[PDB]
């Protein structure tokens, strides 16, 4: 199951 | 023994041809188990291995929403990266991300990963400490400063040491028929005349899983590294992999050459010779 | 913009036996950027309905794909993989050799 933590550069 | 779970993600912009295409796949070891493609008619995370099919609707809904949200943030990121590199809007660019965890036989975290590349080049990587960053250039340093300010690493560490490991443990149990089976290579040597003076000896490994393998030629007990053609390990399409290693052998020297095979499905390394 | 040209291997799933159904694979790897075109050929003509894997990549970020179709090899039929990529000035055709 995936990482659920939105990250933007 | 040891195992890994990894998610791979690629967004490719296509100016004038709509929004960037987003494709993500997940693996346990060398087994593909999920995929998502934004160009599918109805994009959803889809199963690709039998042992994930038992996950219920809430799993597929949640995973699908994660994938859709990552597609969207990648599109914002691709716009950001044009600014960071002072690039025009006219060209296609690539954003890649990989993350996941490696565990030992007892299931504890051995290493975690979370890293990005832009246009095929390393961009920013979470270090092995799961707490600090390696930025490839001054653009990635801008990202690093944002991620330090927002304590992103702490959130990644919590996932990688917690959920990542626990999902992998579940998948290894549900998939114990396959994920916990090594299929050893089927091995043989073939001979391929080139001229009157020399022939190729080709040492084959077929039908093996997982993909990791060592396949070497010796002559009189000396490794022939510089003189061996070693093809990349390649998928057969039935879960298994193939590889070969070849050497050019002067006529009459064949029995001086030995092929050596190491694979975790083998209790002991194999030695093979050409058998006319 | 960096570019990395594809490695190309064309091969069967099982050792070829004339008249026995099998799978013809073309594995393209090590390439960047990801845009690529791959055909499988029978006697120089494109095979229809070839399938392929979803885009993925290696530890060094380079991309890989598998293209594949069912085939039943014979003594005389010739098979090949034809690849186009920005690194190539013309399409590259790699013939299937059952000994590789």
């Amino acid at each position: 199951g995936r990482l659920n933590q939105p990250i933007k550069v | 023994g040891s195992h890994s779970m990894r998610y791979f993600h690629t967004s490719v912009s296509r100016p004038g041809r709509g929004e960037p295409r987003f494709i993500t796949v997940g693996y346990v070891d060398d087994t593909l188990f999920v995929r998502f493609d934004s160009d599918a008619a109805s994009p959803r995370e889809e199963p690709r291995a039998p042992w994930i099919e038992q996950e219920g609707p809430e799993y597929w809904d949640r995973e699908t929403q994660i994938c859709k949200a990552k597609a969207q943030t990648d599109r914002e990121d691709l716009r950001t990266l044009l600014r960071y590199y002072n690039q025009s809007e006219a060209g296609s660019h690539t954003l890649q991300n990989m993350y996941g965890c490696d565990v030992g036989p007892d299931g504890r975290l051995l290493r975690g990963y979370h890293q990005d590349a832009y246009d095929g080049k390393d961009y920013i990587a979470l270090n092995e400490d799961l707490s600090s960053w390696t930025a490839a250039d001054t653009a990635a340093q801008i990202t690093q400063r944002k991620w330090e300010a927002a304590r992103v690493a702490e959130q990644l560490r919590a996932y990688l040491e917690g959920e990542c490991v626990e999902w992998l443990r579940r998948y290894l149990e549900n998939g114990k028929e396959t994920l916990q089976r090594a299929d050893p290579p089927k091995t043989h040597v073939t001979h391929h005349p080139i001229s009157d003076h020399e022939a190729t000896l080709r040492c084959w490994a077929l039908g093996f899983y997982p993909a990791e393998i060592t396949l070497t030629w010796q002559r009189d007990g000396e490794d022939q590294t510089q003189d061996t053609e070693l093809v990349e390990t390649r998928p057969a399409g039935d879960r298994t992999f193939q590889k070969w290693a070849a050497v050019v052998v002067p006529s009459g020297e064949e029995q001086r050459y030995t092929c050596h095979v190491q694979h975790e499905g083998l209790p002991k390394p194999l030695t093979l010779r050409w058998e006319p | 913009m960096i570019q990395r040209t594809p490695k190309i291997q064309v091969y069967s799933r099982h050792p070829a036996e004339n008249g026995k159904s099998n799978f013809l694979n073309c594995y393209v790897s090590g390439f960047h950027p990801s845009d690529i075109e791959v055909d499988l050929l029978k006697n120089g003509e494109r095979i229809e309905k070839v399938e392929h894997s979803d885009l993925s990549f290696s530890k060094d970020w380079s991309f890989y794909l598998l293209y594949y179709t069912e085939f039943t090899p014979t003594e005389k039929d010739e098979y090949a993989c034809r690849v186009n990529h920005v690194t190539l000035s013309q399409p590259k055709i790699v013939k299937w050799d059952r000994d590789m």
